[PDB]
C-alpha cells in the first residue's frame, strides 16, 4: 500500500498512507539494502532486499540463510568426510574455496537420534548397513574365489 | 570520527543497551530486577585469573573490511553461529592495535584497512587501547594460549547472582536463577542483545581511566551482567519452567557453572566447542579489564 | 600406554590403560581436562610424573572403582603420617 | 501429503526396510540405556551422550 | 466478521472528505524495518535512541520486510572436485597410533 | 639524431601497469607469454626424446623396482611449452600468489629422498619462483624432517615453524607449529626452514 | 653434463629478459631468509581497495600452480645448444 | 606423467 | 566506442569459483604501499617511486 503514494486517485487514502509514511514511526523501502563483500574475494555475498513480503515468510527465509551462513562450514570441509570413508592416510587436495561456497554443519545430534529410532522401528536396517559395508570390502578387492 | 566523551561512547544516546520486555524497550537493569536465586548446597570460589597473554596474534593481510563487532557478538550470544574460531578474523583487531594505523573501527563495527568518506568511526587512540588487549580474542583456538573453560564461570556467577557480601567474601552458593517469563524469553533475550553495540562498552572499558572509568563500571554493570547472563544460560545445565498459578517462571540452574554442554536446545542459544573457546577466552580479557 | 599387573604370573586382562597428552603448557592441560569431562571412564592424578599429563581410562567401571580404592588407601596412608 | 520421491538409493533402502508399521507409541519418547536387568535408567551424564 | 481487513472503500466520495467507515492500511503494513544484526526483523525505531520493535514481538501485519538472500556469486550444494591421493604402499599405513 | 615521436612515458606506463595489475587479470599471462615467447626464440633447451633418469642396468634391476618406481613416479615428459614458461616465469612478476602443486610424501622409503631433491634443484634452477612456494615446500619437507631426523625435529619445531622480522633486523620466531599456507606469503611470517640461522 | 649450458648460457638469457620492459617488478632478493615482496594497492578515501599481489586461487590463466617436477625433464630429456659438438 | 599445472582432481564429493 | 577488448576486467578467473566481477569504481584512487597487515602508509619518497 505504501506504493499508492501519489499515485492512486482515492484522495483520502493518498492522504492517509502519506501522513503514515511521513510519521517518525514508519518508513517503506525497496531493496535492495544490505550488502556484504567477502574478505578476500572482495566480491558481493549475501545481500539485504527490502521485499514486499509478509514479515513471518521473511522471518523463515532470514532463518535458513542465517543457519548457512552462520555455520562457517565451507564445502572443503567436506574432505574430513571422505578421509572417514577412505583408506587410512590417503590425502585430498583442493580446492581452497573458502567462504564462496558455505553449507550447513552435518547434524550429528538429529542424525544420531534417529538412527536410534530407525533401528528400534526397522530393525532390518541392520541389514542395509552391513549391505553398505559388505559392497565396501568387495570393492577393496581384499579376497577372491579361486578354482583350486 | 567520532569523539568520546569525558564518560565512554556509551553516555551517547546513540549506544544505549536495552532488551525488549514486557511491550517496551527496557533497560538491562531493569530486567536484571526481575531475576531471583535459589542457593543450593554446592559452592562457588573464585580463583585468580590468570594474566592474558602478552603475544597479540599477527592480522594476516585481509583485504576486505572485516565486521569484527558482529563476529564477536554473534559468537557470544548468537543463536546459530558454530566453528567461530575457523575463519580466525577476529585477529584482526590486532590491526587497529599499531600507533597510527591506517585502519579505522566503523561504529558498524567493520575494521576498514583505510579511512572511508562517510563512515563514522571510534577515535583511534581508544581503539588502539581496546585492540591492545582484545585482539587476544584472536588466540582462543590456538593451543598455548586457551582459556580455563570451567574456573571463570565462577566469576561470572559471582558479577551475575553475588550479592555486594558474597562478592566481596569471593565466595558464593551456586545460585539457580528464575524469573517471571514470557514465551522464548531466553532466545528473544539472546537476539535483543546480539544488536547490541558492544564495542562501545569494550572500548570505553578499555581507554577510559580513573574516576571516568569507575563512573563507567557503575553505570554498565547491568549491562555486563546481561552479557553474562545470556552466556551463562548458554552454559546452563538445564533450563526448566515451573507453572505458579497462572504463570511461568523461567528457571536456569546452575549459574557460574559451566556444563560444557554442545548439544543444542531450544531454551537457548548454544556453545560449539569452539565457543566455550572463545567465550572463556572473552570472559578472561573482559574480566581481567573489569578488575583494575 | 597399556598397563601390566605388578604380578607377572597374572596374564590376564588390564584394568585400564595410561593415556599421556601432549600438554606442555599448564593452559592446555586445562583444556585437556575440560575436554575430558566428555568421555567415559577416565581418571586423573593431581599432578603427573615427568611432568607429562596422563590419564587413566577404564575398561570397565569395576577396575575403576578398585584402582580408585587402592589410591585413596594411598593418600591415606601418606596423610597419616604427613 | 508430504510424501516426495526419494534418491533411488533411497527408495532401495526403504523397500528394504520393509512396511512401516510403526507399532511403537512414541508420545514423549527419549533414548535410554536400559540396565541388563531391565530397568530403564534415568540419562546420565558421563555416560549416555 | 470482518477480521481480516486491510482496507475499504477505495474510492472518492462528492459531498465528504471520505466515505464513512472507509479504512486505511495500518503504519505496520508499510515500515520495511531493518534486519537486526541476529536476523530478526525489526519495525523502526519510534524515536532516536529507541531499537527497533521485533515484527515478531507483535501481531500486526507486516508487508514490507528485508530479506537477505545470497547472490549469484555464494552457491551451496554444488558437487566439489578433489584430488585424491592413495597411500603408496598399503603394508606402510599407520593403522594404530592415535 | 631526433625521432619525432613522443617520450615513452615511464611514469605513466608504470601507473597503468599498476591499475591493469589490479584490474586485469590476464595481464600476468600476457606478460609470461612475452618472455616465454622470448625463451623460445633463444633456443636455449629443447626436449630430446630418450630419458637419461637411470644409470644402466639399474632401470631393469629388481631391486631397484622402488626407487625406479619413484623416479618415475615424479619424472614429467618433457615438453617446451612447459618448459619455456618455466624458465620465462622466473623473472614475469607474479600478481596472483603461487601455490606449489601439492606432493602427497610420507617419507618411508629410501626413495622419498627423490622429493627433497625435486626441491633442491627446484631451488637451483629456479631461485625465485621456489622463493614464491618455499612455505608449501616447508609443509612437505617437514614431513620429511619429522620422519628421517626426529629428533632435529623436534627441536627446530620447538622453536617455531615460521618467524618474523622486528625493525632491529633480528628474527622472531613463533615457538609454535603451524601449517604454512600461501595465505602467509603476503605477511610478515616467513617459513622458518630458511631463516637460515643455525 | 648439463651444467655448462645452464651456467654460460641460460644465465645470459635470464641476465637479458631481467631488461625487458614489462618486467616491472622486483621478484626476488636473493636471500629466502629475509625477503618479502613489496605490496601495492590502488585505494581511494571513496572505499576502493585493489591490492595488486592477492591471493585468490588456482585460476583459469593456468599460471597459479607450479608443478615442480618440471626440473626432472631438464636434468634429463632435454638436449642444449652448448651440449652438444658445435651449434651456432 | 605430463607436467600439469593445475590441480589435477579426480573425486567429486557430494553435499 | 574505442575498439578495445574489456573482456574479463575487473573480473576475478578462477578455475573453480568461476568468474567474479569485482567493482570497477575507484573514484580518485592512489598506488600506495601497505603493511604486511593489509593497512595502507602514507607515500614514502624513500621506498615507493
Amino acid at each position: 500500500p505504501a506504493l499508492l503514494r501519489d499515485f492512486t486517485q482515492v484522495n483520502w487514502l493518498n492522504r492517509d498512507i502519506t501522513n503514515m509514511l511521513q510519521q517518525a514511526g514508519t518508513k517503506y523501502g525497496l531493496g535492495l539494502t544490505e550488502t556484504r563483500l567477502d574478505y578476500v574475494r572482495l566480491v558481493k555475498t549475501i545481500v539485504g532486499h527490502a521485499l514486499n513480503i509478509d514479515h513471518f515468510a521473511a522471518s523463515v527465509l532470514n532463518i535458513n540463510l542465517r543457519a548457512l551462513m552462520e555455520a562457517n562450514v565451507t564445502a572443503d570441509d567436506r574432505i574430513k568426510a571422505l578421509q572417514a570413508h577412505s583408506m587410512i592416510s590417503t590425502q585430498f587436495h583442493g580446492p581452497n574455496q573458502g567462504a564462496l561456497r558455505p553449507e550447513l554443519a552435518f547434524d550429528h545430534d538429529h542424525i544420531i537420534r534417529c538412527l536410534m529410532l530407525a533401528a528400534a522401528n526397522y530393525p532390518r536396517l541392520e541389514g542395509i548397513i552391513v549391505q553398505i559395508n559388505t559392497g565396501y570390502v568387495a570393492s577393496a578387492n581384499v579376497i577372491r574365489p579361486v578354482s583350486e | 570520527m567520532l569523539q568520546q566523551p569525558t564518560g565512554g561512547y556509551t553516555t551517547l544516546e546513540q549506544f544505549a543497551f536495552t532488551i525488549r520486555n514486557d511491550g517496551t524497550n527496557a533497560t538491562p537493569t531493569q530486567f536484571l530486577q526481575l531475576l531471583s536465586y535459589e542457593a543450593t548446597e554446592n559452592e562457588l570460589v573464585k580463583k585468580t585469573i590468570p594474566t592474558p597473554e602478552t603475544h597479540l596474534p599477527s592480522a594476516r593481510n585481509v583485504p576486505g573490511n572485516v565486521y569484527i563487532e558482529d563476529a564477536i557478538t554473534q559468537a557470544l550470544f548468537g543463536i546459530s553461529a558454530q566453528n567461530v574460531n575457523a575463519h580466525g578474523y577476529f585477529s584482526r583487531l590486532s590491526a587497529l592495535a599499531l600507533p597510527n594505523t591506517s585502519a579505522r573501527l566503523g561504529l558498524d563495527g567493520v575494521i576498514y584497512n583505510s579511512e572511508t568518506i562517510n563512515i563514522p568511526f571510534y577515535d583511534p587512540a581508544a581503539v588502539a587501547n581496546f585492540a591492545a588487549t582484545y585482539a587476544k580474542l584472536g588466540n582462543a583456538s590456538t593451543p598455548r594460549y586457551r582459556a580455563d573453560m570451567i574456573d571463570i564461570y565462577a566469576h561470572v556467577g559471582l558479577e551475575l547472582a553475588g550479592t555486594d557480601a558474597e562478592r566481596a567474601a569471593g565466595v558464593m552458593p551456586v545460585k539457580r536463577a528464575k524469573f517471571d517469563s514470557w514465551e522464548g524469553s531466553l532466545i528473544s533475550l539472546s537476539r535483543d542483545v546480539v544488536n547490541w553495540k558492544i564495542l562501545a562498552f569494550l572500548i570505553d572499558l578499555c581507554s577510559l581511566e580513573g574516576e571516568a572509568l569507575r563512573a563507567f563500571k557503575t553505570r554498565n554493570r547491568d549491562v555486563f551482567r546481561m552479557m553474562l547472563f545470556i552466556m551463562s544460560t548458554a552454559v546452563a545445565a538445564n533450563v526448566v519452567n515451573r507453572k505458579v498459578t497462572k504463570r511461568v517462571d523461567r528457571v536456569l540452574e546452575y549459574i557460574g557453572v559451566n556444563s560444557m554442554r554442545t548439544a543444542g536446545r531450544t531454551a537457548t542459544i548454544t556453545y560449539d566447542l569452539s565457543r566455550h573457546e572463545f567465550a572463556a577466552k572473552f570472559l578472561q580479557l573482559t574480566f581481567t579489564r573489569w578488575n583494575a | 600406554i597399556p598397563i601390566t599387573n605388578s604380578n607377572i604370573f597374572d596374564d590376564s586382562s588390564t584394568p585400564y590403560n595410561v593415556r599421556i597428552w601432549h600438554a606442555p603448557t599448564m593452559t592446555e592441560v586445562n583444556h585437556i581436562l575440560a575436554l575430558m569431562r566428555k568421555s567415559t571412564l577416565v581418571s586423573t592424578h593431581s599432578s603427573w610424573h615427568w611432568n607429562v599429563l596422563h590419564t587413566f581410562h577404564y575398561r570397565s567401571e569395576s577396575d575403576m572403582i578398585d584402582h580408585f580404592a587402592a589410591k585413596i588407601l594411598e593418600d591415606w596412608r601418606q596423610k597419616e603420617k604427613l | 501429503i508430504t510424501d516426495v520421491d526419494s534418491t533411488d538409493y533411497g527408495k532401495l533402502t526403504l523397500r528394504f526396510l520393509g512396511t512401516l508399521t510403526r507399532s511403537l507409541k512414541m508420545q514423549n519418547a527419549q533414548i535410554r540405556r536400559i540396565r541388563p536387568d531391565g530397568t530403564v535408567l534415568r540419562y546420565d551424564d558421563q555416560i549416555d551422550i | 466478521i470482518s477480521v481480516a481487513r486491510s482496507m475499504r472503500a477505495i474510492v472518492n466520495h462528492n459531498e465528504v472528505d471520505r466515505p464513512r467507515g472507509a479504512v486505511a492500511p495500518s503504519s505496520y503494513e508499510m515500515d520495511t524495518g531493518t534486519l537486526s544484526r541476529n536476523g530478526d526483523l525489526l519495525y523502526s525505531p519510534v524515536a532516536n535512541g529507541q531499537v527497533g520493535i521485533p515484527k515478531l514481538e507483535v501481531d500486526h501485519i507486516s508487508f514490507s520486510n528485508v530479506v537477505s538472500m545470497m547472490t549469484a556469486n555464494i552457491r551451496t550444494g554444488d558437487d566439489m572436485a578433489v584430488e585424491r591421493v592413495n597411500p603408496d604402499d598399503v603394508r606402510a599405513i599407520n593403522i594404530r597410533n592415535a | 639524431a631526433l625521432r619525432p615521436e613522443l617520450a615513452f612515458d615511464h611514469d605513466h606506463i608504470i601507473r597503468c601497469l599498476m591499475l591493469a595489475a589490479a584490474n586485469y587479470p590476464r595481464l600476468e599471462g600476457i606478460i609470461v607469454q612475452i618472455n616465454t615467447g622470448y625463451v623460445a626464440s633463444a633456443n636455449v633447451i629443447r626436449p630430446v626424446s630418450e630419458k637419461r633418469y637411470f644409470p644402466e642396468n639399474l632401470e631393469q634391476n629388481q631391486s631397484a623396482a622402488r626407487l625406479v618406481s619413484a623416479v618415475k613416479a615424479r619424472a614429467s615428459e618433457a615438453d617446451i611449452s612447459s618448459i619455456h614458461l618455466a624458465i620465462a616465469r622466473e623473472v614475469s612478476p607474479m600478481f596472483n600468489v603461487h601455490e606449489l602443486k601439492k606432493i602427497a610424501e610420507s617419507f618411508e622409503d629410501p626413495s622419498s629422498i627423490v622429493v627433497v631433491l625435486e626441491f633442491i634443484l627446484f631451488a637451483l634452477f629456479f631461485p625465485t619462483e621456489f622463493n614464491r612456494i618455499k612455505g608449501d615446500i616447508q609443509n612437505v619437507l617437514l614431513l620429511f624432517f619429522s620422519r628421517w631426523y626426529p629428533v632435529e625435529y623436534g627441536i627446530f619445531v620447538q622453536r617455531g615453524a615460521t618467524y618474523t622480522i622486528n625493525a632491529a633486523g633480528e628474527f622472531e620466531f613463533s615457538g609454535r607449529n603451524e601449517k604454512w599456507d600461501q595465505a602467509l606469503y603476503l605477511s610478515e611470517h616467513f617459513p622458518a626452514l630458511f631463516s637460515d640461522v643455525p | 653434463n648439463i651444467a655448462v649450458a645452464h651456467t654460460d648460457h641460460l644465465s645470459v638469457v635470464y641476465a637479458t629478459m631481467s631488461n625487458f620492459m614489462l618486467n616491472f617488478t622486483n621478484n626476488f632478493s636473493g636471500n629466502h631468509a629475509t625477503f618479502k615482496p613489496d605490496q601495492y594497492v590502488i585505494t581511494s578515501p571513496e572505499g576502493s581497495y585493489k591490492p595488486i599481489i592477492e591471493r585468490q586461487g588456482e585460476t583459469v590463466d593456468g599460471l597459479t600452480i607450479i608443478d615442480t617436477s618440471i626440473v626432472w625433464p631438464i636434468l634429463c630429456q632435454c638436449t642444449y645448444p652448448l651440449v652438444r659438438i658445435m651449434e651456432e | 606423467k605430463v607436467i600439469f599445472n593445475g590441480l589435477d582432481v579426480n573425486t567429486e564429493v557430494q553435499p
